[PDB]
């Protein structure tokens, strides 16, 4: 777990500001990106160090830093007040809780720590307190205005904002301000301190460097890729391919029963034995099925649509093998080759095959204008093996 | 009826297919369409002769009380379902009429200056269908939009100052203060969001609906059947010429180049296009001589003016100091000699730029063929040297073994 | 046979947690999905355990998650209270009715039970309760985090979604939180929990082990062309073949007699026996018919394109069989080869015939340009069963 | 060093407003930054100059003037005009432009009472509101009753330094600014336009103080300032990526610019740690930086180059492998998406297909005859020999 | 179904739902078909309320529309 | 026909359905029709009135604005 | 309820009936009213226009289309 | 020409209507215009008080907003 | 269109695309050899 993609990461982060885990869907992308906030953090749950959002196409600007939005007052219904996006609350969080240790603010450690009870308030902020939030919020961008770039490099807390499918939403709308912040000599305490000031509330502000993005975009689509040329400068591209080595003998034992550490590890070793042996003892089946797949839809899709390995990862048995072929990876191959089937038998390796223990049959009746097309057989027992055998 | 003609051959109406009085029909639209849009095509040598033989329906085909008789105009025309297909002659046989079809394309691929891929044209090879050059064309249109719709579907975003029963995106204030409390009810927003049907969509909705209607293969059939459906919620439009300008290829739209540029060549009555064979020769001569010329850069279309400018095809220069002009000629240069018209073009561009001069020639089984080495050495009495290099044609196929013998024929040249 | 399609979508449902039942129209996809909730939790009507809802075009994702909706205050002026969509209306209500039988002494189970009355409430939220609804799940999403994961597998009551046409809305953009919560390891108890923050409430959500989102996509329209990452990988796809083994003397009797009642079954006894005894006492004949033409059509057009069996099953003469064929099977075969007739007669196997009985009958006068246009034929009585006789 | 510093200087005296346009990496929010502070002596934006940054929900309410409810009394919502960002400091910038004057404007009393409620960082009371919105309309009066030579020669120098200019809908965002951002429209040129703006009806125009120095990307060019009418206002420098930097001791002169002779004993011996496994040669990123942006000059375009904020932060050969894999070759694939033969010439390996290749060769072929490449992870001294093949 | 304005005796501007054309026609083949049936004689008083109120034209006061809605 | 306000009392601000031109040109073709009718005879004295209200070329006035609605 | 039909209405010069959406060619039931020029005859023009007119109207209507089809 | 929202100091937010640029334009025009001439149009004080009540820098009290309404 | 180098404001790149492609750059110039430079356009 530590040994690639975890310290890779975080080498990355640490270096960068922002990392973008860019890989084709079934790989463990979302997976590290929790995992590495979680084992930083130690909070196992969203909330005060952390906070997992997603982007979508209905996502706002105005719902991300900084927006009008119309709040509901008891005498007065429609009042349109400007509330703080779910960046500007763990921006500002990561701030006025690494100025907890600082030796400047000496006037107002009593004003920062009100500040800090009013973002991490889950309650609405009445108008009462609403002016007197913004009066502490007026207050910080006045207070680190006199604060030196010694003592910003160093903020003790490690906030994070795991953003998941980053490239789904309008990354240019949505990074409003935001793309000429996140830059490691761009935030608070870097090179150049840039304090940008905001349009709606009038207030300033600037990333500090408590905080961290990790991007997890998807890259099986491309009409969402992130071609921003000058937003890929800000973040650190991590190409995480779909590795079939997680699906060997060994490997499906060590992944499957770290997470689940229960008296089940003599349950799971024995249904993983008893499945390769019916797979005919070959401990390197399930790596060799998914490279012997990847590769085959790499030279004639692009690389980017491979299946990954979340789909074979939760395999038991035979059983379990069939339920995840015909419904899942075999409705997906026919999705990418949509009625192109001398290409989708050529995937499988049954190009020359079309009769008897193949997935494609073909149909005896050719068309008018000479074209032919095939048909899906569900295949189950031994004869299902002996038509993945074929595959690799 | 599909009628297909190689270039300066002839066919008998006896022998044709359909009637004799509509094949006639056909051509006389399209002679006169040619004469409209004549002048968006360049030439080179060409002797068009604008004024009189294009408008005297001579444009394309001539059409003859005999015969029909095809003119040095290379691609294919569909009209009145009479599908015409004017192959170079140089391509011509002793899936009889399968090979020169791929070879055509691949000469449009290179010279024309077009991205398609050759594992494109490779799956239709042996599949037994009816040799057509419209038919692979929309193919060749179908395939690589669906292979770039496959992947994403080009929804581009436009903003709209929408009122809305929800709230989306950024509310515009200006326009919700103002608003009475009698219609309180709906939000006024200007919401950035992603349409499917742009404008690069309606055009490939209409590009596909007119491809269907007019499609005859039992392939592209398929292939537009499913590119009709992904395009289902799209409103149609009728296709113009303003369409196909109104677009511009940005970074978000750029991978939509090779199916657009495609249907911008199929359409704006008549469908189709047509090149000249001699300046596409003169275009394909160009990608071998400058991948073939390390040693001197060559630049096409120089210009320089006796006296009316005769300027060469091609003329390769390392630096500025050696003079060495390739004009190419789509000629076949019968009796191993060159004719009067050549020589004498030969000799004036030799003496306006001591220059040797080089005339590249088209060879297989069907033209004239010379000798492996450079054929002629000629002087023409003033120090000049005349070589009549000869470029072999295994672009039938997809290997390049000639343009080694090109080489090593250039270099004992150079 | 239908016991193992409630077997194949309720074995896929504890493996994925969520599946599509794709394919053509008129096969029972829908019904399929109705008649297996209905069955597994017993609750005839939506509401408590289920919530059917359909998609379209216009749907957009504030109508289904969350979004800021205009809400009259007790018939006065509006207020602008944030509405949960129809997901997190039943996503909060599966959580809430899960954590009635859970055992744990920090359950709030008076505060629990006052919040499950206010999501079931079938009027909408007065101003006099939101504030108590909105506070309520504030100490819901403070227990959730607080439960540990060995407490938040074992839920008992299995809660469902029926998203009927689920590829005819935009399907990435309504799933804006449900394409990194869908899975079956980032719901609640879960190895990879994730509770993501929501961009319009701000309150934190995740989905339940206890919702199933079965969906029942039709193919014909808006086809394979799907997200093919996101609403693809967690989906586990289940096809649902229009069968004509349904349409057979024995299997329309069985189908039309065990949802009738005393005196309908010999009525339909004698109908049916009156119907297939007017076609040439053929016992099997719509189902060659049937199967037949499903040939013709996985040939020239894609294999998803096929004529279902939902217009056939409802027969009783040749009468009702010519009011099925010529406004739900030829208007439909009109719809998917887009008005082509050289390849619409091919499918009737009537591509040299014109005039005479056939469905579609050349104009006797061709156009400018030499082209053709053909003409739907009515037919009646012995003359269209002729028409029928040689599809076969 | 100074001559893209007195560059800009130049041409913010000539035509007014200068833009900053070039391919994203290379010093463009940098020298625009180093600009307004070294020219004003203040390091955090605030009276003298503001930072914003544009973008599409960057509209005209905001950037100008617009309705925006406002009440400082927790009760009666006031529906009350608020001046954007851009008023606020062209109001700014005129108001202290009227102090250093001798007699022409005579509101001395009047003038500094209107510049401390538009420097006042608490939001306006009402009952000092309809004092601001008195004394400027005092101001639109006084503003057109002095001499166009006292009046162009105003001493404060004001930045409103933008950036992504292109990124918002520009000709949406300037309004009554897309025919005042002349330098001879302003106040005190020779052609002054008194404007009069929609909402709120007061009149409207820039003094000769305030500089838009506004720094943006062409690399998308989806977003580029096409509109003909919006480059005769602005003067364009160039800002090409220039490798010049990543030398030895260009890299030396720059990265120890602010260690204080503490930590640049360790910089100083990880460049000569650096340049000792790339061959002992100081010019290597200098020539990999220029052979990569030739390279892709010629492909893609002039304006898709690869910057030197890329390169700029490599201490160690494993710092130069990181920013390689993980932020120029992700780069490099996504202008080239399944273009494979493109790419692998601008790394100039078009005839190496295995061994010591970025992109090796798949051993699998296609049934139509098609292959595609796959990436690979070199480490150690033989990814260097990968990467001077390129030079 | 909608949400529109309606004045309350000359005051400000009071929003009330208002059902649209097939909601109206919905209910209203609902509450004209109960009336043969047997088992429906259990409201038939309440139901007839129902169907004149559902066939008028312009609601004018609040009063009748609470009936409405709680019917 | 839209809501306005109007020029009633002072903290009595009240929104009124004033007609917009379409309305108010059908119904003075409705007005001017009936007041020429034979049939129409049981309130012509009353039409005439009406007929004043709509050619008055001003904002209508709040103490008769209810005699407008009631006409 | 069972009882509400809905008789839709297509004038279908602009939109075919493919170009619908796709909840819309599957729910209802399509019903082609085919342009009939058979209400164009001597005879079938009288019986149209008898329904509408009196019986003083149709000699007038009758000597006008007798004055109509003798001119063509 | 526009509706627009118009609080004072303490009132209610009466929501009157503001012309635009235009018309304070074309009204000037004209009320200039008539200003200069003796024909017919009687009431020169009154024509002024027009005049004043268009070139407001500050915006229009309700108690001149109103007459400037009838003149 | 024939001045590749010197006295230009573009000069081209020593090396073209691998399919025929070439691209140029924007030399600055300064003093009486941007004049003749300027003087060639008329
Ligand atoms: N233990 C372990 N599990 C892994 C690893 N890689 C993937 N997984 C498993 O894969 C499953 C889902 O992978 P995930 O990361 O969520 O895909 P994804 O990134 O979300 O895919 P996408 O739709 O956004 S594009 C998780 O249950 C996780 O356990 C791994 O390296 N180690
Ligand atoms: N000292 C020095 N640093 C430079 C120079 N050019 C770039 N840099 C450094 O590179 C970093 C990135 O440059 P930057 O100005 O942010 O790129 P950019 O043009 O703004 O990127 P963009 O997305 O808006 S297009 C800055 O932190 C800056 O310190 C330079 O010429 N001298
Ligand atoms: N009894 C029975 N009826 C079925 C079966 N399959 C489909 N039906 C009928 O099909 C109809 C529903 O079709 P539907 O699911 O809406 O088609 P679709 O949603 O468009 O794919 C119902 O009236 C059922 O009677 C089955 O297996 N048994
Ligand atoms: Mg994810
Ligand atoms: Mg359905
Ligand atoms: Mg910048």
């Amino acid at each position: 777990n530590i040994k690639e993609d975890y310290f890779r990461v975080d080498m990355l982060l640490n270096k960068k500001g922002q990392v973008i885990l860019y890989g084709p869907p079934g790989t463990g992308k979302t997976w590290i990106a929790r995992k590495y906030v979680v084992e930083e953090t130690n909070e196992k749950t969203p909330g005060n160090k952390w906070e997992f959002i997603t982007f979508h196409q209905s996502y706002s600007y105005e719902e991300f830093i900084e927006g009008f939005r119309p709040r509901t007052d008891n005498e007065e219904k429609i009042r349109y007040v400007v509330e703080d996006g779910i960046f500007k609350k763990i921006a500002l969080r990561a701030l006025v809780k690494g100025l907890f240790e600082l030796e400047d603010a000496t006037i107002g450690k009593d004003k920062i720590h009100r500040l800090y009870i009013l973002l991490t308030k889950k309650e609405p902020l009445s108008p009462t307190e609403y002016e007197e939030y913004l009066r502490l919020k007026r207050y910080l961008w006045e207070l680190v205005g006199g604060l030196p770039k010694d003592k910003l490099k160093n903020l003790t807390p490690k906030f994070y904002l795991i953003i998941d499918e980053i490239n789904r939403g309008n990354i240019s709308k949505i990074f409003g301000e935001l793309i000429t912040l996140l830059e490691k000599d761009k935030r608070l305490g870097g090179e150049n301190q840039l304090i940008v000031r905001l349009p709606y509330s009038g207030e300033p502000f600037a990333v500090p460097p408590n905080l961290y993005i990790i991007g997890t975009m998807n890259t099986a689509d491309r009409s969402i890729a992130l071609l921003d040329v000058a937003l890929r400068r800000r973040f650190a591209f991590i190409e995480v391919e779909p590795r079939p080595e997680f699906l060997e003998k060994e490997n499906l034992k060590k992944i499957r029963e770290k997470k689940l550490k229960t008296e089940d590890r003599k349950r799971l070793n024995e249904k993983l034995n008893e499945l390769f042996s019916k797979l005919g003892n070959d401990n390197y089946f399930l790596k060799t099925l998914l490279e012997k797949i990847n590769v085959r839809i790499t030279v004639v899709k692009d690389r980017d649509h491979r299946i990954g390995h979340s789909y074979f990862l939760n395999v038991e048995t035979v059983e379990d093998l069939h339920h995840v072929w015909y419904y899942e990876v075999l409705p997906l191959l026919m999705e990418y080759f949509y009625n192109d089937w001398e290409t989708i038998k050529w995937v499988l390796n049954e190009k020359g095959k079309e009769h008897g223990n193949v997935f494609f049959e073909k149909l005896r009746l050719t068309g008018p204008n000479g074209e032919e097309a095939y048909q899906l057989k569900v295949l189950e027992g031994d004869a299902f093996i002996g038509a993945l055998k074929r595959i690799i | 009826t599909t009628i297909t003609l190689y270039e300066h051959d002839e066919k008998r109406y006896r022998d044709i297919a359909g009637d004799k009085k509509a094949i006639q029909d056909a051509l006389i639209k399209l002679n006169k369409q040619f004469k409209k849009d004549f002048k968006k095509l360049d030439r080179s040598e060409d002797n068009s002769d604008t004024e009189d033989t294009i408008d005297e329906s001579k444009g394309v085909v001539e059409v003859y009380a005999n015969k029909i008789k095809a003119r040095h105009y290379v691609g294919f025309a569909a009209v009145d379902n009479v599908f015409l297909q004017i192959l170079p002659k140089v391509f011509k046989p002793k899936e009889d009429t399968w090979e020169p079809i791929l070879a055509f394309i691949r000469m449009l691929d290179m010279a024309y200056g077009l991205k398609i891929k050759d594992h494109d044209l490779a799956y239709l090879q042996g599949r037994n269908l009816r040799p057509n050059l419209y038919e692979v064309f929309i193919y060749l249109f179908a395939k690589s939009l669906w292979s770039e719709v496959q992947r994403g579907y080009h929804r581009e975003y436009v903003e709209v100052h929408r009122e809305e029963k929800f709230l989306r995106g950024k509310l515009l204030m200006s326009r919700q203060i103002r608003k009475l409390p009698h219609q309180l009810n709906t939000f006024s927003v200007e919401v950035h969001e992603l349409i499917e049907d742009n404008l690069l969509n309606r055009i490939f909705y209409a590009s596909v609906r007119e491809a269907l209607r007019r499609t005859t293969w039992g392939l592209n059939r398929k292939l537009l059947g499913e590119l009709m459906l992904a395009f289902d919620g799209i409103t149609p439009i009728h296709l113009r010429t303003e369409h196909f300008e109104r677009v511009h290829f940005t970074r978000l739209n750029e991978r939509f180049r090779r199916p657009f540029e495609l249907a911008k060549l199929l359409f704006m009555e008549v469908s189709g296009f047509f090149v000249d064979m001699n300046k596409l020769f003169e275009r394909f001569i160009e990608r071998v001589l400058v991948r073939n010329l390390p040693p001197e850069y060559k630049l096409f279309y120089q210009e320089s003016y006796p006296f009316s400018s005769q300027k060469p095809d091609y003329v390769v220069r390392k630096g500025n100091t050696p003079v060495v002009v390739l004009d190419a000629k789509y000629r076949e240069l019968k009796e191993r000699i060159p004719s009067s018209d050549m020589l004498r073009q030969l000799y004036v561009y030799s003496r306006i730029w001591p220059a040797v001069i080089v005339i590249p020639s088209s060879s297989t089984y069907n033209q004239g063929l010379p000798d492996k080495p450079l054929e002629f050495e000629f002087f023409d009495e003033r120090k000049l040297f005349i070589v009549a290099y000869n470029m072999d044609y295994v672009k039938t196929g997809a290997i390049f073994k000639a343009d080694k013998n090109f080489r090593r024929s250039l270099n004992n040249i150079i």
